[PDB]
């Protein structure tokens, strides 16, 4: 999960086409590789507002805390018994 | 007549392949009623 620790700013992907000579990916978008790293959401919002970029923010999705129990694999009467281990 | 010289466990010479399972079938009537979890299986 160490790649899910920071905020990133990217841009909408523009057109990539086929080079007629080699079949390489030709682009005309200068911002196609511009990925920026921010410690918080507000730093990213402030950097985009300072630069006049229209932005949209997706909130951070954390995994919710699960309830784990190794003994639940061997319940007397619940469906959560493992058929094999 | 205290005998200490003969091996008294000569019964297992006369056991067949279904001896254990026929003894389980014989003991099936002496046993208490089994407990229930309340469901037919853990996949029910």
């Amino acid at each position: 999960v160490n790649n899910t620790k920071k905020w990133k700013m990217e841009f909408d992907t523009r057109e990539r086409w086929e080079n007629p000579l080699m079949g390489w990916a030709s682009t005309a978008d200068p911002l196609s590789n511009l990925v920026l790293t921010f410690s918080t959401k507000e730093d990213a919002i402030a950097f985009a507002e300072k630069n006049g970029w229209s932005y949209d923010v997706e909130e951070r999705k954390v995994p919710k805390p699960k309830s784990k129990s190794y003994g639940a694999n061997f319940s007397w009467n619940k469906r959560t018994r493992v058929s094999t281990k | 007549p205290f005998d200490n010289t003969t091996y008294k466990n000569l019964q297992h010479h006369d056991y067949s392949t279904y001896t254990f399972l026929d003894l389980n079938l014989d003991l099936s009537k002496f046993r208490m009623p089994q407990p229930s979890s309340g469901r037919e299986s853990p996949r029910h």
